[PDB]
Protein backbone atom coordinates (compact mmCIF):
# COMPACT_ATOMS: atom_id res chain seq x y z
CA UNK A 1 0.00 0.00 0.00
CA UNK A 2 0.79 3.68 -0.47
CA UNK A 3 0.17 6.41 2.07
CA UNK A 4 -2.02 9.57 1.15
CA UNK A 5 -0.38 12.78 0.57
CA UNK A 6 -2.26 15.34 2.84
CA UNK A 7 -4.04 13.60 5.47
CA UNK B 1 -26.90 18.85 23.24
CA UNK B 2 -28.88 16.28 20.04
CA UNK B 3 -26.48 17.03 18.19
CA UNK B 4 -23.73 15.38 19.57
CA UNK B 5 -26.32 12.42 20.00
CA UNK B 6 -27.53 12.47 17.07
CA UNK B 7 -24.05 12.32 15.45
CA UNK B 8 -23.17 9.22 17.84
CA UNK B 9 -26.37 7.55 16.26
CA UNK B 10 -25.39 8.12 12.97
CA UNK B 11 -21.66 6.15 13.53
CA UNK B 12 -23.74 3.56 15.22
CA UNK B 13 -25.94 3.47 12.23
CA UNK B 14 -23.37 2.79 9.87
CA UNK B 15 -20.91 0.45 11.74
CA UNK B 16 -20.47 -2.99 10.83
CA UNK B 17 -18.14 -5.70 13.09
CA UNK B 18 -17.88 -8.51 10.69
CA UNK B 19 -14.61 -6.68 8.52
CA UNK B 20 -16.76 -6.01 6.04
CA UNK B 21 -18.09 -2.39 4.92
CA UNK B 22 -20.47 -1.05 1.87
CA UNK B 23 -19.89 2.78 2.13
CA UNK B 24 -22.55 4.66 -0.33
CA UNK B 25 -21.57 7.98 -1.33
CA UNK B 26 -24.65 10.06 -2.58
CA UNK B 27 -24.60 13.30 -4.01
CA UNK B 28 -21.97 12.05 -6.20
CA UNK B 29 -21.51 14.81 -8.57
CA UNK B 30 -21.38 17.54 -6.44
CA UNK B 31 -18.64 16.23 -4.13
CA UNK B 32 -17.19 14.97 -7.00
CA UNK B 33 -16.57 18.57 -8.24
CA UNK B 34 -15.44 20.08 -4.96
CA UNK B 35 -12.43 17.74 -5.32
CA UNK B 36 -11.88 18.62 -9.01
CA UNK B 37 -11.99 22.30 -7.74
CA UNK B 38 -9.71 21.48 -4.81
CA UNK B 39 -11.89 22.51 -1.85
CA UNK B 40 -12.66 18.85 -0.52
CA UNK B 41 -9.99 16.88 -2.05
CA UNK B 42 -10.96 13.92 0.12
CA UNK B 43 -14.06 12.08 2.48
CA UNK B 44 -13.81 10.23 5.08
CA UNK B 45 -16.09 7.47 5.86
CA UNK B 46 -17.97 5.88 9.08
CA UNK B 47 -16.21 3.46 11.07
CA UNK B 48 -16.29 -0.48 11.15
CA UNK B 49 -14.76 -3.15 12.92
CA UNK B 50 -13.08 -6.64 12.67
CA UNK B 51 -15.12 -8.11 14.84
CA UNK B 52 -17.65 -6.35 18.14
CA UNK B 53 -14.40 -5.70 19.79
CA UNK B 54 -11.52 -5.30 17.52
CA UNK B 55 -9.43 -3.03 15.42
CA UNK B 56 -11.59 0.46 14.26
CA UNK B 57 -11.25 1.16 10.82
CA UNK B 58 -12.58 3.45 7.77
CA UNK B 59 -11.77 4.60 4.35
CA UNK B 60 -11.08 7.62 3.22
CA UNK B 61 -11.38 8.72 -0.63
CA UNK B 62 -10.62 11.68 -3.48
CA UNK B 63 -13.22 11.51 -5.78
CA UNK B 64 -10.49 13.46 -8.23
CA UNK B 65 -6.98 11.43 -6.84
CA UNK B 66 -4.28 11.82 -4.34
CA UNK B 67 -0.18 12.05 -5.13
CA UNK B 68 0.05 9.65 -8.06
CA UNK B 69 -3.09 9.94 -9.35
CA UNK B 70 -3.72 13.58 -8.53
CA UNK B 71 -6.31 14.36 -11.46
CA UNK B 72 -6.80 11.37 -13.70
CA UNK B 73 -7.65 8.63 -10.93
CA UNK B 74 -10.16 7.69 -7.77
CA UNK B 75 -7.76 7.33 -5.09
CA UNK B 76 -9.20 5.45 -2.42
CA UNK B 77 -7.30 4.38 1.09
CA UNK B 78 -7.59 2.26 4.20
CA UNK B 79 -7.33 4.31 7.78
CA UNK B 80 -6.27 2.46 10.90
CA UNK B 81 -8.42 4.42 13.91
CA UNK B 82 -7.74 4.13 17.67
CA UNK B 83 -9.87 1.84 18.48
CA UNK B 84 -11.30 1.39 22.07
CA UNK B 85 -10.02 -2.10 22.23
CA UNK B 86 -6.47 -1.86 21.12
CA UNK B 87 -4.66 -2.11 24.01
CA UNK B 88 -6.10 -6.12 23.60
CA UNK B 89 -4.75 -6.46 19.99
CA UNK B 90 -1.51 -7.48 18.39
CA UNK B 91 0.19 -4.75 16.64
CA UNK B 92 0.89 -3.85 13.65
CA UNK B 93 -2.01 -4.21 11.89
CA UNK B 94 -0.91 -7.21 9.96
CA UNK B 95 -4.61 -8.29 7.87
CA UNK B 96 -5.04 -8.35 3.94
CA UNK B 97 -7.70 -5.88 2.82
CA UNK B 98 -9.83 -5.66 -0.52
CA UNK B 99 -10.98 -2.79 -1.85
CA UNK B 100 -14.09 -2.12 -4.45
CA UNK B 101 -15.78 0.48 -6.18
CA UNK B 102 -18.84 -1.22 -7.61
CA UNK B 103 -20.61 -2.27 -10.68
CA UNK B 104 -24.56 -1.36 -10.06
CA UNK B 105 -24.67 -3.47 -13.12
CA UNK B 106 -23.19 -6.04 -10.50
CA UNK B 107 -20.93 -6.96 -13.47
CA UNK B 108 -17.15 -5.49 -13.55
CA UNK B 109 -16.42 -4.29 -10.46
CA UNK B 110 -13.12 -2.56 -9.64
CA UNK B 111 -10.91 -4.45 -7.40
CA UNK B 112 -7.89 -4.30 -5.37
CA UNK B 113 -5.86 -5.85 -2.91
CA UNK B 114 -2.59 -5.37 -0.40
CA UNK B 115 -1.12 -6.52 2.46
CA UNK B 116 -0.34 -3.91 5.27
CA UNK B 117 3.20 -2.80 5.77
CA UNK B 118 3.90 -4.16 8.71
CA UNK B 119 7.21 -1.17 8.98
CA UNK B 120 4.64 1.48 7.96
CA UNK B 121 3.08 4.26 10.45
CA UNK B 122 -0.06 3.19 9.24
CA UNK B 123 -0.48 0.39 10.59
CA UNK B 124 1.39 0.74 13.98
CA UNK B 125 -0.90 1.30 17.31
CA UNK B 126 -3.11 4.66 16.73
CA UNK B 127 -1.46 7.20 18.89
CA UNK B 128 -3.89 9.87 17.26
CA UNK B 129 -7.72 9.54 16.21
CA UNK B 130 -6.36 8.16 12.58
CA UNK B 131 -3.37 6.97 11.45
CA UNK B 132 -2.13 8.29 8.10
CA UNK B 133 -4.31 6.42 5.51
CA UNK B 134 -2.69 3.70 3.32
CA UNK B 135 -4.01 2.02 0.16
CA UNK B 136 -4.41 2.37 -3.86
CA UNK B 137 -3.55 5.76 -5.08
CA UNK B 138 -3.97 4.93 -8.65
CA UNK B 139 -7.31 2.62 -7.57
CA UNK B 140 -9.87 3.68 -11.00
CA UNK B 141 -9.61 5.98 -14.03
CA UNK B 142 -11.22 9.09 -13.49
CA UNK B 143 -12.61 7.81 -16.93
CA UNK B 144 -13.54 4.33 -15.80
CA UNK B 145 -15.97 5.77 -13.13
CA UNK B 146 -17.36 9.18 -13.08
CA UNK B 147 -17.77 9.51 -16.65
CA UNK B 148 -20.37 6.76 -17.30
CA UNK B 149 -20.45 3.05 -17.08
CA UNK B 150 -22.44 1.35 -14.21
CA UNK B 151 -20.27 2.90 -10.94
CA UNK B 152 -22.35 6.14 -11.05
CA UNK B 153 -26.19 5.65 -10.89
CA UNK B 154 -29.02 8.24 -9.23
CA UNK B 155 -25.99 10.21 -8.50
CA UNK B 156 -24.13 7.77 -6.16
CA UNK B 157 -21.46 5.39 -5.79
CA UNK B 158 -20.53 2.42 -3.47
CA UNK B 159 -17.05 1.13 -2.56
CA UNK B 160 -16.67 -2.12 -0.67
CA UNK B 161 -13.98 -2.95 1.75
CA UNK B 162 -13.36 -6.45 3.07
CA UNK B 163 -10.56 -7.03 5.64
CA UNK B 164 -9.78 -10.33 6.12
CA UNK B 165 -9.90 -12.30 9.17
CA UNK B 166 -7.64 -15.06 9.68
CA UNK B 167 -5.98 -15.01 12.66
CA UNK B 168 -8.32 -13.10 14.32
CA UNK C 1 -36.60 17.13 16.83
CA UNK C 2 -35.72 14.73 19.81
CA UNK C 3 -39.09 12.16 18.31
CA UNK C 4 -37.07 12.11 15.32
CA UNK C 5 -34.25 10.83 16.91
CA UNK C 6 -35.98 8.10 19.15
CA UNK C 7 -37.88 7.08 15.97
CA UNK C 8 -34.01 5.94 14.71
CA UNK C 9 -33.53 4.53 17.92
CA UNK C 10 -36.34 2.47 18.49
CA UNK C 11 -35.43 1.28 14.61
CA UNK C 12 -32.24 0.67 14.89
CA UNK C 13 -32.58 -1.13 18.47
CA UNK C 14 -35.10 -4.02 16.84
CA UNK C 15 -33.44 -3.87 13.54
CA UNK C 16 -31.69 -7.84 12.70
CA UNK C 17 -29.68 -8.39 9.55
CA UNK C 18 -30.29 -12.08 9.43
CA UNK C 19 -33.92 -12.21 8.07
CA UNK C 20 -35.53 -13.49 11.03
CA UNK C 21 -37.40 -11.59 12.92
CA UNK C 22 -39.28 -10.82 16.51
CA UNK C 23 -41.88 -8.64 16.85
CA UNK C 24 -43.81 -7.92 20.36
CA UNK C 25 -46.96 -7.05 20.37
CA UNK C 26 -47.40 -5.04 23.56
CA UNK C 27 -51.27 -3.55 24.72
CA UNK C 28 -52.91 -6.52 22.71
CA UNK C 29 -56.28 -5.57 24.22
CA UNK C 30 -55.91 -1.97 23.28
CA UNK C 31 -54.36 -2.02 19.94
CA UNK C 32 -56.74 -5.35 19.27
CA UNK C 33 -59.96 -3.18 20.30
CA UNK C 34 -58.81 -0.08 18.48
CA UNK C 35 -58.88 -2.75 15.38
CA UNK C 36 -62.05 -3.72 16.31
CA UNK C 37 -63.93 -0.27 16.38
CA UNK C 38 -61.82 0.48 13.02
CA UNK C 39 -59.95 3.23 14.41
CA UNK C 40 -56.53 1.62 14.02
CA UNK C 41 -57.18 -1.38 11.06
CA UNK C 42 -53.43 -1.95 10.45
CA UNK C 43 -49.87 -1.62 12.73
CA UNK C 44 -46.43 -1.46 10.62
CA UNK C 45 -43.69 -3.23 12.44
CA UNK C 46 -40.36 -2.04 12.62
CA UNK C 47 -37.72 -2.35 10.05
CA UNK C 48 -35.61 -5.82 9.45
CA UNK C 49 -32.89 -7.27 6.82
CA UNK C 50 -31.89 -9.94 5.02
CA UNK C 51 -28.27 -9.20 5.91
CA UNK C 52 -26.25 -5.82 6.97
CA UNK C 53 -26.12 -4.30 3.47
CA UNK C 54 -29.71 -6.95 2.10
CA UNK C 55 -33.58 -5.77 1.35
CA UNK C 56 -35.22 -3.98 3.65
CA UNK C 57 -38.12 -5.17 5.20
CA UNK C 58 -40.95 -4.53 7.53
CA UNK C 59 -44.50 -6.54 8.49
CA UNK C 60 -48.04 -5.36 8.40
CA UNK C 61 -50.59 -6.68 10.89
CA UNK C 62 -54.37 -6.31 11.22
CA UNK C 63 -56.03 -7.47 14.73
CA UNK C 64 -59.08 -7.55 13.01
CA UNK C 65 -58.58 -8.29 9.91
CA UNK C 66 -58.30 -7.26 6.18
CA UNK C 67 -59.87 -8.86 2.71
CA UNK C 68 -61.21 -12.24 3.24
CA UNK C 69 -60.06 -12.04 6.87
CA UNK C 70 -62.24 -9.24 7.59
CA UNK C 71 -63.87 -9.18 10.64
CA UNK C 72 -62.92 -13.05 11.37
CA UNK C 73 -59.15 -13.75 10.92
CA UNK C 74 -55.74 -12.20 12.32
CA UNK C 75 -54.21 -10.72 8.98
CA UNK C 76 -50.61 -11.00 8.15
CA UNK C 77 -48.88 -9.60 5.40
CA UNK C 78 -44.58 -8.48 4.29
CA UNK C 79 -43.39 -5.79 3.08
CA UNK C 80 -40.58 -4.78 0.85
CA UNK C 81 -38.93 -1.47 1.77
CA UNK C 82 -37.00 1.17 0.20
CA UNK C 83 -33.62 0.03 1.53
CA UNK C 84 -30.45 1.92 1.31
CA UNK C 85 -28.32 -0.53 -1.08
CA UNK C 86 -31.62 -1.88 -3.34
CA UNK C 87 -29.36 -0.79 -6.71
CA UNK C 88 -27.14 -3.78 -5.50
CA UNK C 89 -30.07 -6.06 -4.67
CA UNK C 90 -31.18 -8.25 -7.21
CA UNK C 91 -35.37 -7.26 -8.19
CA UNK C 92 -37.77 -8.15 -7.82
CA UNK C 93 -37.47 -10.02 -4.59
CA UNK C 94 -37.63 -13.79 -4.69
CA UNK C 95 -37.06 -15.50 -1.19
CA UNK C 96 -39.48 -17.25 0.44
CA UNK C 97 -40.97 -16.00 3.54
CA UNK C 98 -42.59 -17.80 6.66
CA UNK C 99 -44.46 -15.91 9.39
CA UNK C 100 -45.83 -17.22 12.71
CA UNK C 101 -47.77 -16.27 15.55
CA UNK C 102 -45.74 -17.79 18.56
CA UNK C 103 -47.18 -20.34 21.18
CA UNK C 104 -45.67 -18.63 24.41
CA UNK C 105 -46.22 -22.54 25.61
CA UNK C 106 -43.93 -23.00 22.52
CA UNK C 107 -46.16 -26.02 21.35
CA UNK C 108 -48.52 -24.64 18.68
CA UNK C 109 -47.23 -21.85 17.28
CA UNK C 110 -49.53 -20.96 14.10
CA UNK C 111 -47.67 -21.34 11.11
CA UNK C 112 -47.90 -19.97 7.00
CA UNK C 113 -45.21 -19.08 4.61
CA UNK C 114 -45.34 -17.99 0.65
CA UNK C 115 -43.02 -17.52 -2.34
CA UNK C 116 -42.76 -13.97 -3.25
CA UNK C 117 -44.97 -13.42 -7.31
CA UNK C 118 -42.33 -12.26 -8.94
CA UNK C 119 -45.09 -10.44 -11.04
CA UNK C 120 -46.60 -8.54 -8.41
CA UNK C 121 -46.24 -4.98 -7.76
CA UNK C 122 -45.44 -6.15 -3.69
CA UNK C 123 -41.85 -7.74 -4.70
CA UNK C 124 -40.64 -5.36 -7.30
CA UNK C 125 -37.75 -2.67 -6.36
CA UNK C 126 -39.21 -0.01 -4.32
CA UNK C 127 -40.30 3.41 -5.97
CA UNK C 128 -41.78 4.80 -2.90
CA UNK C 129 -41.07 4.16 0.34
CA UNK C 130 -42.66 1.10 0.91
CA UNK C 131 -44.34 -1.44 -1.77
CA UNK C 132 -48.03 -2.69 -1.17
CA UNK C 133 -48.49 -5.06 1.66
CA UNK C 134 -48.70 -8.95 0.57
CA UNK C 135 -49.41 -12.23 2.54
CA UNK C 136 -51.82 -13.79 4.46
CA UNK C 137 -55.52 -12.41 4.86
CA UNK C 138 -56.71 -15.80 6.01
CA UNK C 139 -53.74 -15.88 8.75
CA UNK C 140 -55.07 -17.16 12.08
CA UNK C 141 -58.81 -17.03 13.08
CA UNK C 142 -59.82 -14.12 15.70
CA UNK C 143 -60.95 -17.37 17.92
CA UNK C 144 -57.94 -19.29 17.85
CA UNK C 145 -55.86 -15.69 18.94
CA UNK C 146 -57.16 -13.07 20.63
CA UNK C 147 -59.60 -14.99 22.77
CA UNK C 148 -57.42 -16.92 25.14
CA UNK C 149 -54.94 -20.13 24.46
CA UNK C 150 -51.44 -19.22 25.44
CA UNK C 151 -50.87 -17.08 22.00
CA UNK C 152 -51.58 -13.69 24.28
CA UNK C 153 -50.09 -13.78 27.61
CA UNK C 154 -49.53 -10.73 29.85
CA UNK C 155 -51.45 -8.67 27.24
CA UNK C 156 -48.99 -9.14 24.41
CA UNK C 157 -48.14 -11.61 21.47
CA UNK C 158 -45.27 -12.55 19.77
CA UNK C 159 -45.19 -12.39 15.63
CA UNK C 160 -41.83 -14.18 14.05
CA UNK C 161 -40.91 -13.60 10.16
CA UNK C 162 -38.16 -16.30 8.81
CA UNK C 163 -36.89 -14.74 5.14
CA UNK C 164 -35.27 -17.42 3.58
CA UNK C 165 -31.47 -16.96 1.94
CA UNK C 166 -31.06 -19.53 -0.35
CA UNK C 167 -29.14 -17.35 -3.44
CA UNK C 168 -28.01 -14.62 -0.71
CA UNK D 1 -49.53 -14.44 -1.56
CA UNK D 2 -52.27 -11.91 -1.26
CA UNK D 3 -52.14 -7.58 -0.86
CA UNK D 4 -53.57 -6.20 1.60
CA UNK D 5 -56.54 -4.19 0.83
CA UNK D 6 -55.43 -0.56 1.88
CA UNK D 7 -51.94 0.10 1.79
CA UNK E 1 -36.54 12.19 28.44
CA UNK E 2 -33.41 13.56 27.12
CA UNK E 3 -31.43 11.36 29.31
CA UNK E 4 -33.27 8.23 29.06
CA UNK E 5 -32.14 8.16 25.32
CA UNK E 6 -29.43 9.09 25.75
CA UNK E 7 -29.18 6.13 28.10
CA UNK E 8 -30.49 3.81 25.79
CA UNK E 9 -28.31 5.04 22.83
CA UNK E 10 -25.06 4.00 25.23
CA UNK E 11 -26.44 0.92 26.03
CA UNK E 12 -27.31 -0.24 22.83
CA UNK E 13 -23.47 1.22 21.60
CA UNK E 14 -22.16 -1.97 24.38
CA UNK E 15 -24.54 -4.66 23.75
CA UNK E 16 -23.56 -8.09 22.30
CA UNK E 17 -25.47 -10.95 21.42
CA UNK E 18 -23.99 -13.73 21.26
CA UNK E 19 -22.96 -14.25 25.22
CA UNK E 20 -19.59 -12.70 24.80
CA UNK E 21 -19.04 -9.56 26.83
CA UNK E 22 -15.44 -7.61 27.16
CA UNK E 23 -16.37 -4.53 29.66
CA UNK E 24 -13.85 -2.12 29.85
CA UNK E 25 -13.41 -0.11 32.80
CA UNK E 26 -12.20 3.42 32.78
CA UNK E 27 -10.75 6.31 35.05
CA UNK E 28 -10.00 2.74 36.91
CA UNK E 29 -7.92 5.35 39.57
CA UNK E 30 -10.66 7.13 40.61
CA UNK E 31 -13.74 4.45 40.84
CA UNK E 32 -11.14 1.95 42.97
CA UNK E 33 -10.93 5.13 45.12
CA UNK E 34 -14.68 5.32 45.44
CA UNK E 35 -15.07 2.11 46.59
CA UNK E 36 -12.34 2.05 48.76
CA UNK E 37 -13.82 4.96 50.47
CA UNK E 38 -16.79 3.36 50.38
CA UNK E 39 -19.09 5.91 48.33
CA UNK E 40 -19.74 3.88 45.29
CA UNK E 41 -19.10 -0.02 46.68
CA UNK E 42 -20.38 -1.59 43.44
CA UNK E 43 -21.11 -0.53 39.51
CA UNK E 44 -23.10 -2.36 37.11
CA UNK E 45 -21.60 -2.72 33.21
CA UNK E 46 -23.80 -2.22 30.65
CA UNK E 47 -26.27 -5.56 29.02
CA UNK E 48 -25.42 -7.91 27.01
CA UNK E 49 -27.74 -10.85 25.38
CA UNK E 50 -27.27 -14.74 24.76
CA UNK E 51 -28.86 -14.30 21.13
CA UNK E 52 -30.60 -11.50 19.23
CA UNK E 53 -33.82 -12.58 21.15
CA UNK E 54 -32.45 -14.07 24.16
CA UNK E 55 -31.34 -13.66 27.74
CA UNK E 56 -30.84 -10.37 29.13
CA UNK E 57 -27.90 -10.01 31.75
CA UNK E 58 -24.93 -7.33 33.08
CA UNK E 59 -22.43 -7.69 35.15
CA UNK E 60 -21.48 -6.51 38.57
CA UNK E 61 -18.08 -5.66 40.21
CA UNK E 62 -16.75 -4.47 44.01
CA UNK E 63 -13.37 -2.83 43.12
CA UNK E 64 -12.81 -3.32 46.60
CA UNK E 65 -14.86 -6.41 47.86
CA UNK E 66 -17.84 -7.40 48.86
CA UNK E 67 -18.97 -10.05 51.66
CA UNK E 68 -16.07 -12.08 52.33
CA UNK E 69 -14.14 -10.17 49.95
CA UNK E 70 -14.25 -7.10 51.40
CA UNK E 71 -11.43 -4.80 51.18
CA UNK E 72 -9.13 -7.77 49.91
CA UNK E 73 -10.71 -8.85 46.62
CA UNK E 74 -12.39 -7.48 43.36
CA UNK E 75 -15.59 -9.53 43.84
CA UNK E 76 -17.05 -9.74 40.48
CA UNK E 77 -20.83 -10.88 40.08
CA UNK E 78 -23.28 -11.95 37.06
CA UNK E 79 -26.80 -11.16 36.93
CA UNK E 80 -29.47 -11.66 34.96
CA UNK E 81 -31.98 -8.95 34.04
CA UNK E 82 -35.65 -9.01 32.54
CA UNK E 83 -35.43 -9.15 29.35
CA UNK E 84 -37.95 -8.39 26.85
CA UNK E 85 -38.24 -12.30 25.71
CA UNK E 86 -38.40 -14.02 29.02
CA UNK E 87 -41.88 -14.74 27.94
CA UNK E 88 -40.21 -17.40 25.59
CA UNK E 89 -37.28 -18.29 27.67
CA UNK E 90 -36.47 -21.69 30.11
CA UNK E 91 -36.50 -20.80 33.45
CA UNK E 92 -34.83 -21.11 35.59
CA UNK E 93 -32.09 -19.59 34.11
CA UNK E 94 -29.05 -22.51 33.69
CA UNK E 95 -26.35 -21.51 31.33
CA UNK E 96 -22.53 -22.03 32.69
CA UNK E 97 -20.68 -18.32 32.77
CA UNK E 98 -17.09 -18.00 32.28
CA UNK E 99 -15.97 -14.55 34.46
CA UNK E 100 -11.89 -12.93 33.61
CA UNK E 101 -9.96 -10.03 34.23
CA UNK E 102 -7.99 -9.70 31.24
CA UNK E 103 -3.95 -9.19 31.42
CA UNK E 104 -3.18 -6.35 28.83
CA UNK E 105 0.23 -8.30 28.44
CA UNK E 106 -1.92 -11.26 27.34
CA UNK E 107 -0.11 -13.81 29.23
CA UNK E 108 -2.14 -14.70 32.94
CA UNK E 109 -5.02 -13.57 32.74
CA UNK E 110 -7.91 -13.99 35.82
CA UNK E 111 -10.37 -16.58 35.37
CA UNK E 112 -13.34 -18.37 37.09
CA UNK E 113 -16.53 -19.64 36.72
CA UNK E 114 -19.99 -21.13 37.69
CA UNK E 115 -23.09 -23.16 36.61
CA UNK E 116 -25.97 -21.40 38.25
CA UNK E 117 -27.63 -23.12 41.22
CA UNK E 118 -31.30 -23.39 39.94
CA UNK E 119 -32.90 -23.10 42.81
CA UNK E 120 -31.36 -19.90 43.82
CA UNK E 121 -33.48 -16.46 43.14
CA UNK E 122 -30.93 -15.45 40.79
CA UNK E 123 -31.93 -17.56 38.38
CA UNK E 124 -35.48 -17.91 38.48
CA UNK E 125 -37.63 -15.29 35.29
CA UNK E 126 -36.94 -11.80 36.87
CA UNK E 127 -40.09 -10.05 38.63
CA UNK E 128 -37.82 -7.04 38.80
CA UNK E 129 -35.42 -5.30 36.78
CA UNK E 130 -32.35 -7.22 37.71
CA UNK E 131 -32.58 -10.52 40.06
CA UNK E 132 -29.61 -10.80 43.05
CA UNK E 133 -26.51 -10.96 41.52
CA UNK E 134 -24.25 -14.25 42.27
CA UNK E 135 -20.74 -14.95 41.48
CA UNK E 136 -17.03 -14.76 42.62
CA UNK E 137 -17.00 -12.80 46.00
CA UNK E 138 -13.24 -13.68 45.48
CA UNK E 139 -12.36 -12.92 42.05
CA UNK E 140 -9.35 -11.70 42.57
CA UNK E 141 -6.87 -10.31 45.21
CA UNK E 142 -6.37 -6.44 45.21
CA UNK E 143 -2.90 -6.86 45.55
CA UNK E 144 -2.90 -8.93 41.99
CA UNK E 145 -4.90 -7.04 40.21
CA UNK E 146 -4.56 -3.03 41.31
CA UNK E 147 -1.47 -3.18 42.12
CA UNK E 148 0.65 -3.21 39.22
CA UNK E 149 1.07 -6.55 36.93
CA UNK E 150 -0.19 -5.69 33.40
CA UNK E 151 -4.34 -5.93 34.43
CA UNK E 152 -4.40 -2.13 34.71
CA UNK E 153 -3.09 -0.50 31.82
CA UNK E 154 -3.60 3.36 30.90
CA UNK E 155 -5.88 3.66 34.40
CA UNK E 156 -8.64 0.66 32.43
CA UNK E 157 -9.00 -2.33 33.04
CA UNK E 158 -10.85 -5.11 31.13
CA UNK E 159 -13.10 -7.91 32.51
CA UNK E 160 -14.44 -10.81 29.86
CA UNK E 161 -17.15 -12.73 30.45
CA UNK E 162 -18.64 -15.69 28.17
CA UNK E 163 -22.03 -17.66 28.64
CA UNK E 164 -22.12 -20.63 27.75
CA UNK E 165 -24.80 -21.62 24.74
CA UNK E 166 -24.55 -24.88 25.18
CA UNK E 167 -28.87 -25.99 24.91
CA UNK E 168 -29.48 -22.98 23.48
Amino acid sequence: PQQATDD
Amino acid sequence: AMADLEQKVLEMEASTYDGVFIWKISDFPRKRQEAVAGRIPAIFSPAFYTSRYGYKMCLRIYLNGDGTGRGTHLSLFFVVMKGPNDALLRWPFNQKVTLMLLDQNNREHVIDAFRPDVTSSSFQRPVNDMNIASGCPLFCPVSKMEAKNSYVRDDAIFIKAIVDLTGL
